[PDB]
């Protein structure tokens, strides 16, 4: 819909094994949050693939039970 | 009568990969035995340049010699729209023939690409089909890729695409799977580049879980 | 001034329909102007059938005629692929032009059709697209339409067949529907007719979110 | 898709409305029943859209009811 104007970005930290990891930081409303927009991740690396991968992000967190609301059924 | 040249555009791909710079190439066919050497030009908006290349003369199996030529062009440059001239003299040839062409130029709007899963029976085959489309471009400069956690496969199908009713072309892209490939629910990515689109890349993740929505979903009609 | 003639293979639905009667039409263009007038022969089964269609002819900038003979034959003719020719003569060319129709009649395959559940993002668009594949045949002539409630669908659009490893060409039959319609419960049924097909019809109805089992089945999110 | 050679068709019988009905009756031995093989009635007639009109047999030929086991929604 639009790009977003915040964007928190941490510097790399070494690992253990000698790789590097860090986090990426988006502050919106609430209720952006909430009616389901679309946000995603671009990384763009040299040893990944055509230099870029996304991982969207959706509004169901995977819960069990979230309709809470009573089905109908049509023969 | 005699050599013919033409300019052949560059590949879609090539255009718009920022890694693999787009080349243009300039073909003259027929050319005649005793006059195999041909001499070459190459232009950029009216500018002489250095790095234009000619491939050595291959047999045909008509018998007749074929010439290639090749010039690295600027990634930035396609996207700008720069205009490139090839000029082929030969002694034979009685006038030499010049081809020129140019960027396509149009409104860029941003492709609406989907993909749609399976249905209820599609596994039911020994093949799955898994196919996602993309529309709403207006220039042919497209590029559509399958990718399958990582490892590189492509049917190359490559279907020619075809205008809407309001004029914004569309094309579908297809992959074959097997039963457990299916059911296993790893991610597939189609891969789409083009002019529209943000920073040029995208990609769209499907899966078998690839989406159910929280209004109910009837079973029968 | 170079008289040409061109190949038009005809119609399958005029064939496989039985009230539509079938036609082959071979057109010739590039007429000269000092003779409009192209004699015209017409050979089926090897013999001489009393019937022709000549269009009249028509005056244009470039001083081209076109002249299209039609020829009638029967559905079962039609079926035993025997070669139909058309010999065109004129006073400008020293010899008479001969051009011959006849579509290859190899390896019937039945061809087999699939439709797909419409895409979870395509709610979000105010039109619905609807996915028809076709695939498992091997000639190119197949009869694609959208039968909706018992009535033909004003817009659909049809892919090329292209290329396939099988050996077997594949297509796609798209539709566009409001989400009215759709969210109403609207099913839409997709006709295939092929020559060698069963009883030339092949159908099969959809709805939303389409299941194969009689049961409400939900992925994971 | 392979035509049965022990079937058989009632006459027409004449309706008030001027319309005609008939009952195309197909015996098969009991065994088959367990193998649930698919059946049809085909008419040919120039109303029917293409002179084809194809109806099914299934196990599930009368009221459905779903399976006992439920997929988990999440």
């Amino acid at each position: 819909g639009q790009p977003e104007n915040n964007y928190k970005t941490t510097p790399p930290v070494l690992d253990s094994d000698g790789s590097f990891f860090l986090y990426s930081k988006l502050t919106v409303d609430k209720s952006r949050w909430q009616q389901g927009n679309v946000f995603s991740c671009s990384v763009m690396h040299e040893a990944l693939h055509n230099h870029y991968t996304q991982k969207s992000l959706d509004k169901s967190t995977g819960k069990p039970t979230l309709y809470n609301v009573s089905l109908i059924m049509s023969d | 009568g005699g050599p013919s040249v033409f300019l052949f555009p560059p590949k879609p791909k090539d255009t718009l990969m920022i890694s693999r710079t787009p080349e243009v190439t300039c073909v003259v066919v027929d050319v005649s035995h005793e006059d195999p050497e041909v001499k070459f030009n190459w232009y950029v908006d009216g500018v002489e340049v250095h790095n234009a290349k000619t491939k050595p003369r291959e047999e045909q199996y008509n018998s007749t010699y074929r010439v290639v030529s090749v010039l690295t062009v600027c990634h930035q440059d396609w996207l700008n729209g720069k205009e490139y001239k090839c000029k082929v003299s030969n002694k034979a040839l009685p006038a030499p023939i010049e081809k020129t062409i140019s960027k396509a130029k149009g409104q860029p709007r941003e492709p609406q690409v989907y993909t749609l899963p399976p249905s209820r029976e599609e596994m039911t085959k020994n093949q799955v089909s898994l196919t996602c489309l993309v529309k709403g471009f207006y220039p042919s400069d497209i590029a559509v890729e399958w990718e399958s956690n990582g490892q590189p496969e492509n049917n190359y199908k490559t279907t020619p695409p075809v205008l809407d009713s309001d004029g914004s072309f569309f094309l579908y892209s297809k992959l074959t799977v097997d039963k457990s490939r299916w059911q296993q629910g790893n991610v597939f990515s189609c891969s789409v580049m083009h002019e529209a689109l943000h920073n040029h890349y995208t990609q769209k993740s499907l899966d078998k879980s690839t989406g159910k929505p929280t209004l109910y979903n009837v079973s029968l009609i």
